[PDB]
């Protein structure tokens, strides 16, 4: 890798590789915390919200990169936050 | 620029181009039925023999989603940024005189498609 | 070659070819089975129950 | 008679030890192929960033192809050189290729260096996928 | 020479399958059919094949895809032997069930990781004691059957050392590896 | 910690302090900013850099990151990496914080 | 080249910087400068491989590998020679 | 290079970037607007084909649009009037004086396209110059000395067979 990386790019990037490893994050804030979670997948999003509760009205917006590829013809309703319309939706298309 | 197919709204067929001299303009009048419209283009008909320098447009952009195309992060995109991006030749007839490189924003919600 | 699922027969092939340029334009016809000569592909869609362009 | 009975005393034989090579040759043949890669991977970033120039009377996909077929030419012919410079008086692929017998430079060089380029009717390998030769490669991989 | 061929050892020709089980399931999963549907929905949409027979579009070709694999791997409705390849480019996806499509097994990989885990080869090491088979290793959704169309769309790792490869690993995106 | 800035000393509430060199703690944002407080000209040379919550190995590796970024910028090399731990990403994810880098 | 050594004294660690080839109770006098370490203070231990009473850099313990910006190699530290070896 | 370009055949479509068809029915008024300076200069069918040539392909064969232009007046002998300028290539033909004519000049620009000869000779499709570095098609000579040397000269392919004319 002929890149140089300052320390926010050094840990983000080795966490960006090991995302799986991740079951609690401690106080980190969400705004740091901002590149790992965009590149991740939505099991994982659960994993680490189940695990790390206070992150998850921070994660939301996050929730609709998600939603948006996964469901792409949808929008949510009035009273529906992004993470709570993508597992209701979820669980409706898995049953 | 292309010229397209006029159709009729009688019988839905095809309006041929003609012309009217008593008005010496030019009309495109189908002769199935009886129907008759002036024409907005003068242009009847184009040759393009050496305007196959775009593919862009032809590129749809699903490719993202194939996992047997080579993916870059040394190619960022320009209208929102991503890192990566799929990279491929032109699948044409008209690549045998180019392997110009072509590549698509993999981001969801974006599908920006540009060149080198 | 079009043969039907779920049945044991033979396979039957439809040609839609385009003329070669050498002629106006290059034109696209349709080879059929049981037809002896080629026949143009607006007359087959016509012959569908297609009649508008 | 005199020389099949001359044999007996003197004997001829192949083993798998007129394969080997040098430490330095195996080294030396490994340092050209790499550089030989090298410069088809800058053949084909020349030409996908539109910086290869056509040859006279050729298309560019065709002058790419002569400029890969060139490069690796010159790695098999270099390895093969190797190859051949490293072998011993008692090599017995060398000697059966200096008596005229049986072989060739070309078999030593494949045998103890590089196999070399595959090709079907004149060209690389087609692609027989979608712009792919095996579905184990990446789409439009013109790479050795 | 070149005309008499024989067949590689894991090579397995398909038997054939109705396409009903398929059919009856892309129309209840947003597949409208080709009689229902204005021409002008075509042009965005992906054109779906069973057995050659154009039956339909769909506009979410990907998890359309995702359900479909989804369902073979866990032999659901879809069983092993049926061929399902998305034209990404041309926009199409054709589902084959007929007979005399030759196919071969491959390793399943997910996020450049074999589905096939130690648990798989330990409950394979007692075949004659767990019971344990190569069709459950199938139903498993570790091993598929990928035929010619559908291996011109997968992705090959040789091995699982291709797999586990370092930052230019030239290519972060196999689907598929060599048993 | 001597007030001859070769060598300063940071401490993160931890028994393991470390000592380090100033011109390799160059690239820090937070030297311009709390050794290069309000005034400089020995508010830097005090060296007493009390930080808090920090694991001892935690900040070892971040400050010896600090001489290895420091020799490895503007040098004859660019291409290598640094090789952290998983875990311990995390709570060097909180030293991402403090240091402005 | 470079030096890489966790000058290890339980709880307090001393950075340094130098090359391949030094004489090793200059390491003492680079502690000596800043840290105010006599001699007596400065009873540098063992590498992995026993220690350079030849006092150079480039002798026993020290390769070009411990010389690494990416992890350097540490050992423990007593700052009296002969009386006791305090740790921590 | 003269001479490989008076061998190659040089149809129009080899030099042509594209051609277009207009109603123009007033020349004194060009509907298409880019070219009406040099029409009004030199100002008849309602039909009007637009002739743009390449820059590139005009320059390497050495050809002038005059030379087109007569090119077109020999083929057809004043059946249609061609004026042409450039300072993009442009071309414009009409055909002076139940098969309209709009299908007429469709069959004479297929003819433009197809069966009309700017240069060359008709059956040599392509011309491979090449300067030969061995002896086997070299023009050996006997010297005032009296050696045989060979001299390097610029010789010849063709991928078409029309011997007498070359
Ligand atoms: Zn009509
Ligand atoms: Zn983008």
């Amino acid at each position: 890798l002929p890149k140089m990386m300052t320390l926010h790019q050094q840990c983000i990037r080795v966490l960006k590789n090991n995302i799986d490893s991740i079951f609690e994050v401690g106080g980190v804030p969400y705004s740091v915390l901002e590149p790992v979670l965009e590149r991740c997948t939505p099991d994982q999003l659960y994993r680490i919200e189940e695990y790390n509760h206070v992150l998850i009205e921070e994660t939301d917006q996050l929730w609709k990169v998600h939603c948006h590829r996964d469901f792409k013809e949808e929008r949510p309703e009035e009273y529906e936050s992004w993470r709570e319309m993508y597992l209701r939706l979820q669980d409706a298309r898995e049953q | 620029g292309f010229v397209g197919i006029r159709f009729c709204q009688e019988c839905n067929n095809m309006l041929y181009p003609k012309e009217d001299k008593e008005n010496r303009i030019l009309l495109y009048a189908c002769r199935n039925c009886d129907y008759q419209q002036e024409a907005d283009n003068s242009c009847i008909y184009v040759n393009k023999i050496t305007h196959e320098v775009d593919e862009l447009t032809q590129i749809i952009a699903d490719v993202s989603q194939d996992p047997t195309l080579p993916r870059t992060e040394d190619h960022p995109c320009q209208k929102c940024g991503h890192k990566e991006a799929v990279f491929f030749q032109s699948h044409s007839a008209r690549a045998e005189d180019a392997m110009r490189l072509y590549y698509v924003c993999t981001a969801p919600h974006c599908g920006h498609r540009w060149t080198e | 070659r079009s043969c039907l699922e779920n049945s044991s027969r033979p396979t039957s092939t439809i040609w839609v070819s385009m003329l070669a340029r050498g002629a106006i334009g290059q034109r696209i016809v349709a080879t059929l089975p049981y037809i002896k000569q080629e026949v143009p592909i607006i007359i087959v869609f016509r012959a569908l129950g297609f009649v508008s362009d | 008679t005199v020389i099949n009975n001359w044999l007996l005393i003197e004997g001829h034989t192949i083993g798998i030890g007129d394969s080997i090579a040098d430490s330095k040759t195996y080294q030396d043949i490994q340092n050209t192929i790499k550089k030989a890669k090298q410069d088809v991977i800058e053949v084909i970033e020349k030409a996908h960033n539109n910086e290869l120039e056509p040859t006279p009377g050729n298309t560019l996909r065709q002058t790419f192809e002569n400029q890969v077929n060139r490069i690796l030419n010159d790695a098999r012919d270099k390895t093969g050189s190797s190859a051949q410079k490293s072998l011993s008086e008692y090599n017995n692929f060398k000697s059966m290729v200096v008596s005229g017998a049986k072989g060739s430079k070309i078999n030593i060089s494949q045998v103890i260096a590089v196999v070399g380029q595959q090709n079907v009717e004149g060209k690389r390998i087609p692609f027989g996928f979608k712009h792919r030769t095996l579905p184990h490669f990446i789409k439009d991989d013109y790479g050795p | 020479v070149g005309l008499v061929k024989n067949l590689a050892l894991m090579a397995y020709i398909s038997v054939g399958s109705q396409p009903s089980p398929i059919l009856e399931f892309l129309e209840e999963w947003s597949m409208e059919n080709l009689e229902e549907i204005s021409p002008a929905a075509i042009a965005d949409a992906t054109k779906i094949f069973v057995n050659g027979c154009w039956v339909g579009i769909h506009k979410d070709p990907e998890q359309l895809m995702n359900t479909l694999r989804k369902l073979r791997r866990q032999m659901d409705i879809i069983v092993s032997e049926v061929s399902m390849i998305r034209d990404i480019r041309e926009r199409e996806i054709r589902i084959y069930t007929d007979a005399g499509r030759i196919c071969r097994p491959l390793l399943i990989v997910e996020k450049q990781k074999l589905l096939l885990k130690k648990r798989h080869i330990d409950q394979l090491k007692e075949r004659e004691y767990n019971n344990y088979s190569w069709q459950d290793l199938v139903a498993s959704g570790v091993v598929e059957y990928i035929d010619t169309l559908e291996e011109e769309t997968v992705m090959l790792a040789m091995t699982p050392d291709d797999l586990q490869e370092k930052e230019v690993a030239y290519c972060s995106t196999y689907t598929h590896c060599e048993i | 910690e001597g007030p001859d800035a070769m060598y300063v000393k940071l401490i993160s509430s931890d028994g393991h302090e470390f000592i380090v060199k100033r011109e390799h703690a160059l690239t820090s944002g937070t030297i311009k900013a709390m050794l290069s407080g309000p005034g400089q000209f020995a508010e830097n040379e005090t060296n007493e850099v009390n930080f808090r919550e920090i694991p001892s190995h935690v900040l070892s590796k971040v400050c010896m990151y600090f001489t290895y970024k420091v020799r490895y910028t503007n040098s004859s090399t660019e291409i290598p990496e640094f090789p952290i731990a998983p875990e311990i990403a995390l709570e060097l994810l909180m030293a991402a914080n403090f240091l402005d880098c | 080249m470079d030096v890489f050594l966790m000058i290890r004294r339980h709880k307090t660690t001393i950075f340094t910087d130098a090359k391949e080839s030094s004489t090793v109770f200059e390491l003492k006098r680079i502690v000596e400068g800043i840290l105010k370490r006599p001699p007596d203070e400065q009873r540098l231990y063992k590498d992995d491989q026993l220690l350079d009473d030849g006092k150079t850099l480039g002798e026993c313990g020290f390769t070009s590998q411990t010389a690494r910006p990416q992890a350097p190699a540490t050992v423990g530290l007593a700052f009296r020679a002969d009386d006791t070896f305090e740790a921590l | 290079k003269d001479i490989l370009c008076r061998l190659e055949h040089t149809t129009l479509r080899k030099v042509t970037a594209n051609t277009a068809i207009y109603y123009d029915p007033n020349p004194q008024s060009t509907v298409v607007a880019e070219d009406q300076e040099w029409v009004n200069v030199y100002y008849i069918s309602p039909w009007l084909l637009r002739v743009e040539l390449d820059r590139k392909h005009m320059t390497d064969r050495k050809l002038t649009m005059e030379q087109i232009a007569e090119k077109i007046n020999a083929g057809f002998g004043d059946d249609l009037n061609c004026i042409f300028n450039d300072d993009k290539l442009v071309l414009r033909i009409r055909i002076m004086n139940k098969m309209d004519d709009d299908v007429f000049l469709r069959c004479i620009e297929s003819n433009m396209l197809t069966d009309m000869t700017l240069q060359g000779i008709e059956q040599i499709s392509k011309v491979y110059m090449h300067l030969p570095q061995t002896d086997n098609k070299k023009k050996i000579i006997i010297t005032e000395d009296g050696e045989f040397k060979a001299l390097q000269e610029w010789i010849l392919e063709t991928d078409g067979v029309s011997l007498m004319r070359v």
